[PDB]
């Protein structure tokens, strides 16, 4: 299975999970039931950026699966791969929205789940200033808790805002990593779809700071690529869904670095086994100056 | 039918009609319906019992020549002789280059300009370098290269980029190369009356001969030219007939051998010659190149390219060419007649290529610079005979970027290498983009023009289709010059013609979507590149999604090139049918059975859009075989 086929398989799995969870939400709560994220002004940010539509009820959430379906075209060209990554991102957002409408408190501490607009505005000032020179999106599991803690604290000591997805949260807790918004170590959630909660940070950064109106998807992608200094460090074995989510990160212009053997793409998808050089490799790949 | 897609070509054809001079198009029209027997390859003249012609349609008419040779035998022998002639042309070019290398000296006209390249080549030839004088090394390297041409005992020396698997496959098949002249002689011997009358064996002998061109003759010529005249790097130039200057002396270098054109370029900066050009009433000296010698001087110095093969006559039709200096190969003899209608001095310089009624000034290899200065002085003095009322230079020229040797490509690829990962100075970024599928493949577009095809149409259509399908294109020779004239050799072309993956790659690496890798002998560079990629991936060259295209080929050299490209394991599309349709067995060998032998085969397709589609499908199926 080559890179394109891996991304397409991951996007289809994300679509299947989104369809299942949306069906569950439709069964339990009804199509008139409200759909929203806590304290946001852009409804579902990824769908709002891609199309301009605001998802307000469960029926509209079910109708948002058509966006995911139309974004998956299985032809081995780079544009289709980027669109398939975006389909995975939209599907992950739909899954997170369904989680919020199904459970009153989908995320428990230390996971924070969705990040509200006021937090985005608070982080915007140090973002453009340079006190936050980048965003380290750490996903998966490191071979040890010690190495995960070392990498996370290396990013933290450099001022980067690091977000954690997956078992790396538990490894960092075992590694005595101090977490919080002021400490710049944000645990999003144990599921892969929780990575969307940092993706919407970039998307809304284009909506708030950039002033790009909803539906101008190419302008949003250009803004995230040229303004948001985010990158992905994917540790541990990578499923097709993880690779598809990484394709979404690449579609947003965010390079993906991993310790796994993957079909490398220069400046976009890079393998770095040496955990002692992963921080420097990511800073170089994202062109970050400390 | 239109004669060309190039507007400057069309304007000069109108001028040639107004001036009452004949062109290659006019002679093609005069030839009318060409002989069917010769077109199918079923005519034989190998002995004076003939001429013999057998039916191109099996089961009808005369079946055998007088000696009993079948249509397949006649076709296979004719094809083999074309391969032998092409191999001879390329090998003679490389032999001259090696002899020039052998005569290099510190204080002479010919020096060593790339010592690192010479040391790497010496490593490839098992020549010691440590603690040695550079010219002693150069002479030893030249001796080894010369031995490759005529050794009768032992094995020849092949470049390290050639995969071990490909060499083992050649040895098992029986096509492993011997000395170049020995293989040419073997082909000529086996086509003699009453020798080889088996099509498969004949084709295998021709493949064996073509390998000595691709991997020994052209390769050594290219690498020694780099050693003596400098490795090409990315450089700007201008292309098409508009580069001629009305108010300057115009000196057009046509042919293939680079030593003469290098010495002419050096002589053009001589203060006495510049002063002489001023004194004859010209603003200066304007050197322009055509065909492969133009490609060489343009790759290494940015000399403007006046035009490719079927434009050579039109260069004279402008009435502005004060001197036309030619060495060997692809020099239309009609130029001698044509220059009578203008003031142009048509100067032959090589004992290998005498042309009747041209001015012969033998280029002296013993004193190359002085000889080049004398020839250039004749061209400059001819400026006084210019008739400015007969001058018409089209205002049509195009910016081009070239100089993409393998070394230059590797240097460009270093830009997209993460320093914390590495390694540097490899083809690894290219291998990565090919394996990931961001690039679907790489295609080489090579070859001449041919009056049978609208000039430059097939080259341009094939190149645009390939780059639109995210296939990166490397170009050589007259195809490269067609791309230069059209405007494809530009960074902007990436966003104008390329597909998404290739556009992203071009933006990241800062290269045009079409890479000009030099002259016809520089096709060896392409081989080198492919080999490196294969050696990096641990596979044979036949496992890669690569292809070669000759949309508008005419020469025997093109036949030899396609043969050795297929024998190396690279599928080749021919835009002009070779004279083999009369032999069904030969057609079946070249287009079907060759894949069993060397993993690649010929594709005959005269429609460029269909050729692009077939190339994409073949690359995709090879990718699926490879798992990428
Ligand atoms: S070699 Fe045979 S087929 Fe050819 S001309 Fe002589 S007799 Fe005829």
């Amino acid at each position: 299975m080559n890179l394109f086929q891996t991304v397409f398989t991951g996007s289809k799995q994300a679509l299947a999970a989104a369809e299942g969870i949306v069906k569950q939400a439709v069964d339990e709560k009804g199509r008139d039931y409200k759909v929203a994220f806590p304290d946001t002004a852009y409804s579902l940010p990824v769908i709002f950026a891609a199309t301009g539509k605001k998802i307000t009820n469960v029926g509209e959430l079910e109708g948002a699966l058509d966006i995911v379906r139309s974004l998956i075209v299985e032809e081995e060209m780079l544009d289709k791969l980027l669109n398939s990554g975006l389909a995975t991102a939209v599907a992950a957002e739909i899954i997170e929205a369904a989680k919020y409408v199904l459970s009153d408190a989908p995320y428990a501490e230390p996971c924070v789940g969705f990040i509200s607009d006021p937090i985005i505005r608070s982080l915007g000032v140090p973002l453009v200033t340079g006190d936050i020179p980048g965003v380290a999106v750490i996903l998966g599991e490191c071979p040890d808790s010690e190495t995960a803690a070392k990498i996370i604290k290396d990013y933290q000591s450099k001022g980067l805002l690091t977000c954690l997805v997956g078992k790396v949260i538990d490894q960092a807790i075992e590694g005595k990593v101090k977490m919080g918004l002021d400490l710049r170590v944000i645990p999003l959630g144990y599921d892969v779809t929780s990575v969307i909660h940092v993706v919407t940070i970039a998307i809304r950064a284009a909506l708030i700071f950039g002033g790009i109106k909803g539906g101008q998807l190419n302008d949003i992608l250009k803004y995230t690529a040229e303004r948001v200094p985010a990158f992905v460090n994917a540790f541990g074995p990578l499923s097709e869904l993880v690779v598809s989510a990484g394709a979404g990160a690449i579609a947003l212009g965010f390079p993906v670095l991993t310790d796994q053997v993957v079909p490398e793409v220069p400046t976009l998808l890079l393998t770095q086994k040496d955990y002692d050089k992963m921080v420097k490799t990511s800073l170089e790949a994202r062109n970050i100056k400390i | 039918k239109a004669k060309s897609i190039d507007q400057a070509t069309l304007q000069l054809l109108d001028k040639a009609k107004q001036d009452g001079v004949e062109t290659v198009w006019d002679r093609k029209a005069d030839m009318k319906v060409q002989c069917g027997f010769g077109s199918a390859g079923v005519c034989c003249r190998n002995c004076s019992m003939g001429p013999c012609r057998v039916s191109p349609v099996p089961g009808k008419g005369v079946e055998r020549g007088i000696c009993g040779a079948t249509a397949d035998v006649i076709v296979s022998r004719n094809f083999a002789r074309m391969v032998a002639a092409g191999t001879a042309a390329h090998s003679d070019h490389g032999r001259s280059i090696a002899l020039s290398l052998y005569h290099t000296s510190k204080d002479g006209d010919i020096k060593v300009k790339d010592e690192n390249k010479l040391k790497e080549v010496a490593k490839s030839f098992n020549v010691e370098t440590e603690g040695r004088d550079i010219y002693d090394i150069a002479h030893d390297v030249a001796k080894e290269g010369l031995s490759n041409y005529g050794k009768q005992l032992g094995e020849v020396t092949l470049p390290p980029s050639l995969p071990e698997k490909r060499k083992e496959l050649w040895r098992k098949l029986g096509v492993y190369p011997r000395a170049v002249d020995r293989e040419i002689a073997a082909v000529m011997h086996s086509t003699h009356i009453g020798c080889n009358a088996d099509a498969e064996a004949m084709i295998k002998m021709s493949m064996r001969c073509s390998l000595t061109d691709g991997w020994m003759g052209s390769f050594m010529g290219t690498e020694f030219s780099d050693i003596m005249f400098g490795t090409p790097h990315s450089i700007d130039t201008e292309a098409n007939l508009g580069v001629l200057e009305k108010n300057s002396v115009n000196v057009v270098l046509h042919g293939h051998e680079p030593l003469l054109s290098e010495m002419v370029v050096e002589a053009a900066s001589d203060p006495e010659l510049v002063e002489l050009a001023k004194s004859v009433g010209a603003d200066g000296i304007n050197l322009c190149g055509m065909c492969c010698t133009g490609n060489e001087v343009s790759m290494r110095h940015g000399i403007k390219i006046a035009g490719n093969f079927m434009q050579q006559e039109l260069a004279v039709v402008t009435g502005a060419v004060d001197g036309l200096i030619v060495d060997v190969q692809c020099i239309m003899p009609a130029l001698a007649k044509l220059s009578k209608s203008y003031h142009t001095k048509f100067i032959t310089t090589s004992p290998k290529a005498h042309i009747t009624d041209s001015i012969y000034m033998e280029f002296d290899e013993e004193n190359p610079l002085d000889s080049a200065k004398k020839i250039l002085k004749e061209a400059i003095l001819n400026f006084k005979n210019r008739d400015q009322s007969k001058v018409m230079i089209p205002e049509l020229k195009c910016k081009a970027i070239l100089g993409y040797s393998v070394e230059e490509i590797i240097n460009k690829l270093d830009k997209v290498v993460n320093t914390q990962i590495g390694p540097m100075q490899t083809v690894k970024p290219l291998a990565d983009v090919l394996v990931s599928g961001v690039l679907r493949g790489a295609a080489a577009v090579v070859g001449c023009n041919n009056p049978k095809v609208v000039q430059d149409s097939a080259h341009i259509e094939t190149i645009k289709g390939l780059i639109k399908n995210d296939v990166i294109v490397v170009v050589t020779g007259c195809a490269a010059q067609a791309a230069a004239k059209y405007g494809l050799l530009q960074k902007e072309a990436a966003e104008k013609y390329a597909g998404p993956g290739l556009a992203t790659v071009c933006k990241l690496v800062d290269i045009p979507p079409v890479l000009h890798m030099g002259s016809c002998v520089d096709i060896s560079r392409i081989l080198d590149l492919v080999g490196r990629v294969a050696n990096l991936l641990g596979v044979d060259m036949s496992d890669l999604p690569v292809a070669g295209v000759a949309p508008e080929w005419m020469s025997e050299k093109a036949v030899a090139i396609g043969t050795y490209v297929v024998t190396s394991g690279i599928d080749t599309w021919l835009g002009v049918a070779p004279p083999v349709t009369g032999g069904p067995e030969v057609v079946d060998i070249l287009t079907n059975k060759m894949e069993d032998w060397v993993g690649a085969k010929f594709f005959i397709e005269t429609d460029p859009h269909k050729a692009v589609e077939q190339i994409v499908n073949r690359m995709n199926e090879k990718r699926k075989k490879l798992g990428i």
